[PDB]
């Protein structure tokens, strides 16, 4: 159905393989455009949508900023719905999941005091934190749309999934993606979920503390709203 | 010179070949109409990844939006460009009087095979040159990184390691327009 109409659409000479459905993505070996054996990739997603054009120029526009890490978008057919990107990530060892954050953290949630987790963690923050100093909004901010890719034995969080992310200096919006991560880390009710959340604020406050007293004062802004998020995010009795 | 393919459009291939040390750009200029091939301006391709990208960019605009221009050929130096003015994007990425080198792109619509030694015949018969392997060695030698800042509207923070990072901004802007 989706997948006669996707497989038309890129032919027979396009592999496929579906990963996720609702807007459905795939894996594929097949370059959209680089000749056979003159690309540098084992593999590449696809996602199809019959968002399409906000997440291709939001992709576009974070690449060309120094030190975020986003996947690269290599083809785009907005006219039926089509992008092509650079898939990131891989399978953790002992059969532990695809590299997202989530999968990340229940892997070493029994024993998460290390330098990895701590390091990885302040990391992902600081890949929000540079988002959000250059007034770029996710909208989707869960453990499942931040990838970590292996450098070695280290991690370098992506971040992906752009589908409603938006231009914005506002610090509600800046304060409402930074709840929407704190309760998906909090919504695995882990008891070290708390610490994972204030690894993360360490590496967004850095990026901030990097910047002089503008940063300092524009960091004191987002907290404080955040706090008011956090308030408003439960049950008062109005 | 190379001939290629995009995956999903199997039945159209498209030839393209490098020259260095060439000596009648202008001549080739003069008499591109009366010829059907594209003749880039090396200068603001710094890889094959970019120009494959405008090849897709290119049969995906005309097979599902509009073609702007006369051909496949021409549509394709459109497509090269950040922007969608076809006077600007053929002066700024076809060759010029003083080029030096030059890309010869053409695309092939008939199902049957490409006649190499004919294609060659025809473009040393055009161009007074020496051609050289398309491949991303070559293109590294003749790209014009600050010309391509200028062109592509590129911001002095963006600081890319290698040629692959700004291959990387080149793609972006060509598919997205
Ligand atoms: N660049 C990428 N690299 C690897 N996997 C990706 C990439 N982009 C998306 N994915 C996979 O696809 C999933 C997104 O799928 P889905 O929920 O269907 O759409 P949405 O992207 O709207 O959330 C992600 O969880 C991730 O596993
Ligand atoms: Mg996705």
């Amino acid at each position: 159905e989706f997948i006669d109409k996707v497989s038309s659409y890129l032919t027979p000479d396009v592999d496929i393989a579906p990963i996720s459905q609702g807007a459905i993505v795939f894996t594929t070996t097949t370059h959209p455009y680089l000749p056979r054996a003159k690309d540098s990739h084992q593999k590449y997603i696809i996602k199809y949508r019959p968002r399409t054009l906000n997440e291709s120029r939001l992709l576009a526009k974070l690449y060309l900023i120094p030190g975020l890490c986003v996947p690269q978008l290599i083809a785009c057919d907005p006219y039926n719905g089509f992008i092509w990107l650079e898939f990131l990530g891989e399978d953790l060892p002992g059969g532990h999941g695809f590299s997202n954050l989530k999968n990340f953290l229940w892997m070493h949630d029994q024993d998460p005091y290390s330098d990895l987790v701590a390091t990885t963690l302040r990391k992902v923050g600081r890949q929000i934190g540079l988002l959000h100093w250059n007034d770029y909004c996710h909208g989707d901010l869960t453990s499942s749309n931040i990838v970590l890719v292996r450098d070695g034995a280290r991690w370098t969080p992506h971040l992906i999934d752009f589908g409603l992310g938006s231009v914005s200096n506002l610090v509600e919006d800046k304060g409402v993606d930074l709840y929407v991560l704190e309760r998906a880390i909090l919504s695995t009710h882990s008891k070290h979920a708390e610490k994972y959340n204030a690894w993360i604020m360490e590496g967004f406050e850095e990026v901030y503390r990097e910047q002089g007293a503008k940063g300092a004062k524009k960091l004191k802004e987002v907290t404080k709203r955040f706090e008011e998020v956090r308030l408003r995010g439960r049950k008062r009795s109005m | 010179m190379v001939v290629s393919i995009i995956p999903q459009f199997p039945d159209i291939k498209v030839s393209l070949a490098l020259f260095e040390q060439v000596k009648n750009a202008k001549e080739i200029r003069s008499k591109m109409s009366e010829l059907s091939f594209a003749f880039i301006d090396p200068r603001l391709v710094c890889s094959g990844e970019q120009m494959y990208s405008a090849i897709y960019k290119t049969l995906i605009e005309v097979k599902y939006n509009k073609m702007r221009t006369r051909n496949l050929n021409s549509e394709c130096v459109l497509c090269l460009s950040p922007t969608s003015n076809i006077s600007d994007a053929f002066l700024k990425f076809g060759i010029k009087d003083d080029s030096s080198q030059l890309i010869c792109l053409k695309f092939h619509t008939n199902t049957d095979d490409v006649d190499k030694e004919q294609l060659r015949t025809i473009m040393t018969s055009i161009v007074k040159g020496q051609e050289i392997e398309f491949n991303d060695d070559n293109l590294s030698r003749f790209y014009d990184e600050a010309l391509i800042r200028k062109i592509y509207k590129l911001s002095d923070d963006f600081k890319p390691q290698d040629v692959n990072g700004l291959s990387r901004a080149l793609v972006d802007a060509i598919q997205l327009r």
